[PDB]
Formats: structure tokens, sequence, C-alpha cells
């Protein structure tokens, strides 16, 4: 199941 | 035996038209099992593969969130590569995403993955180690700066290490029929007469799971690579593949050449030779 | 910005026999960037039943879809696979061949 990524480029 | 799972996602810019279009999908092995489209009437996550629907509600309903959420995400990330490249707001850009882990016959994490590419090109990528980046460009080196400063690898490898090998590991065992399974190549040599003078042999791989497979043209025991013709390995639709390797042979000869098949699926690596 | 041009495969799902029924594939792969589009042609007419694949790309980041229907091939009608994409001035059409 997906990852929770909300770090930004 | 050793088996990865992969998440694939891809969002593109429309920029005067709003909000990205942001698409997922989600591999074990070479067997697609959950999809996710912005831009369909109900966004949602949804199963690809049988062994997948088991999961509760709670499954979808939260995954489906995660990539809400990673869509908003993924268009901050695309405003802000515009920046770095000082590129107008016209175009359409594209932000690719890639992550997950391998896991080797014992169960044990072989190697984790998670980079990323900006307009098709590598942008930056976690390394092997899990605790240290590679950037392409000096923008890169923006976004290198920024996750080193917030330790942002200890969370990747935290998922690669743990989430992402304890979920690979339940989908394998819900799927073993289907997952743990090598079909091997149904397999022939076809012939073709091209002139007097030559002739075409086409050996054929049809049929098997998972995809990785070597086909190899021999004479006399030696690869032909500059004379044979090989077609990039493509999905049958039934979560089978298919690939042809073909070589132009001096007719009269076509016995001296031999067809090379190794798969997973084998016993052992199959000779082939054309038989009239 | 990197453009790659689609590869195009056109091939059935099983070897081709006349009057059963099969699957007609158009593979294309290795393009950037994404957007496409792809129509399965019988003897030069669109067929309107087409199913294909969720967006996937390799790892060189080159995209690959498959689209498909079901057809029953016969000894005279003609299949073809009509890509349309940014990095073609033309639409590009491939003839399936049948002989293997």
């Amino acid at each position: 199941r997906p990852i929770i990524r909300p770090a930004t480029l | 035996g050793s088996h990865s799972m992969r998440y694939f996602y891809t969002s593109v810019s429309r920029p005067g038209r709003g909000e990205p279009r942001f698409i997922s999908v989600g591999y074990v092995d070479d067997t697609q099992f959950v999809r996710f489209d912005s831009d369909a009437a109900s966004p949602r996550e949804e199963p690809r593969a049988p062994w997948i629907e088991q999961e509760g509600p709670e499954y979808w309903d939260r995954n489906t969130q995660i990539y809400k959420a990673q869509a908003q995400t993924d268009r901050e990330s695309l405003r802000n590569l515009r920046g770095y490249y000082n590129q107008s707001e016209a175009g359409s850009h594209t932000l690719q995403s890639m992550y997950g882990c391998d896991v080797g016959p014992d169960g044990r994490l072989l190697r984790g993955h998670d980079q990323y590419a900006y307009d098709g090109k590598d942008y930056i990528a976690l390394n092997e180690d899990l605790r240290s980046w590679t950037a392409a460009d000096t923008a890169a080196q923006i976004t290198q700066r920024k996750w080193e400063a917030a330790r942002e690898a200890e969370q990747r490898r935290a998922y690669l290490e743990g989430e992402c090998v304890e979920w690979l590991r339940r989908y394998l065992e819900n799927g073993k029929d289907k997952l743990e399974r090598a079909d091997p190549p149904k397999t022939h040599v076809t012939h073709h007469p091209i002139s007097d003078h030559e002739a075409t042999l086409r050996c054929w791989a049809l049929g098997f799971y998972p995809a990785e497979i070597t086909l190899t043209w021999q004479r006399d025991g030696e690869d032909q690579t500059q004379d044979t013709e090989l077609v990039e390995t493509r999905p049958a639709g039934d979560r089978t593949f298919q690939k042809w390797a073909a070589v132009v042979v001096p007719s009269g000869e076509e016995q001296r050449y031999t067809c090379h098949v190794q798969h997973e699926g084998l016993p052992k690596p199959l000779t082939l030779r054309w038989e009239p | 910005m990197i453009q790659r041009t689609p590869k195009i495969q056109v091939y059935s799902r099983h070897p081709a026999e006349n009057g059963k029924s099969n699957f007609l594939n158009c593979y294309v792969s290795g393009f950037h960037p994404s957007d496409i589009e792809v129509d399965l042609l019988k003897n030069g007419e669109r067929i309107e039943k087409v199913e294909h694949s969720d967006l996937s790309f390799s790892k060189d980041w080159s995209f690959y879809l498959l689209y498909y229907t079901e057809f029953t091939p016969t000894e005279k009608d003609e299949y073809a696979c009509r890509v349309n994409h940014v990095t073609l001035s033309q639409p590009k059409i491939v003839k399936w061949d049948r002989d293997m």
C-alpha cells in the first residue's frame, strides 16, 4: 500500500 | 523467490486549466494490482488483481484519500520546479515518481527505491543506502538541500524498510497461486524464405510470466547481436508476455542456428532449432 | 524537455486462426510525454469498442500502454493501429502482420 509523502520538491 | 513492489506516479500540470492530472498504478513483480486516476468521474483507488479484492473498505477509502492528498502535494512540487527552471506557466510539464522495495527469498529487504523525474529526465533519487540523495542538476540540488536538512530520507527509509516489505509479504500470501507462479514460455521457431539466397528464422516465446526473459540466436555457438532483430517484451493482455527474436541466415545453413531461451519458469534453458 | 517517439507493436493475443475469436493488441511504448491517442482499425475504419491499460512507465521513465479489442480475424480483413503523438507530424499507421 502507498506511502504518505507530503514533502514537496 | 525474490519479489518487489512498485508504485508509479505520474502528474502532469495543466496551467491555466487548474489542477494537475495525477495517476497512480501499483505492481507486485509484473502484476498490476491497483490504480488511481484523479480525472475519473469518481476518483478512487481501484483493484486490478483478484487477490487484492479481499482488502476491507478501510483499505480503499484511506488509499483513495492518500492519492488525493498526493496529487495536491505534486501540484506544489510542479509549481516549484517551474520556478527552479524559470519555465513559463504556458506549457504542460510532467513529474514522475517511482518507489518501492525488493525482497529476497527469506523476506528481507534487498533494495529500496524512491526516485523522481521531471519532464522525462532523472531529477533526484534516493541512494541505495537510503540515507542520502543523488541530484541530477543544480535545480535538483535545491531539493536535495531541503530534504537533507529535513531528514527526508529517514521517512522514506522507514516506509521502505517496514510498511513496504510488510504489505508486499501480505500480497504475496494472499495471491500465492498467481504471484509465486512462473509460467514458462511456449516456444517455436518459424522460417520464411526471403529470396533464393536468404531466409528469416524467428524464435517465439509466448504466454510466459514474469516478463524477464532472454532470447538468443547462436551460430555455431556465437551470439548474433548485429544480425538479430528483437522486439520489446510485450503483454498479451491475459497477464502473460510475448517476445520474439529473428535472424536472417543464408538459405541452406539454417541448421547452424539455434535459439536459446532462458526463463525463470523453465526447468532448464531451452535450445531450439528449426525443423523442416 | 526530452520527447520520445512511441514504439508500436500490433499483434494478437493468441496465434491468429481464421474465424476463431481473439484479441487484437496495439502496444505503444518508449514515449514521452504521456499524452497520446491510439485507435485500432479494421479495413481502414476505426474500431469503436477498444479497451486500454492504465498508464505506467519504464525504468527510463518512458511510458507504455496496451490498447486492444476483441476480434475474429478472417482471410480478407485487414487491421491496423493508428497512433498520434506530439512527436509525430502525422498519425502513424502500423498494419497487423498476421504471419509468424
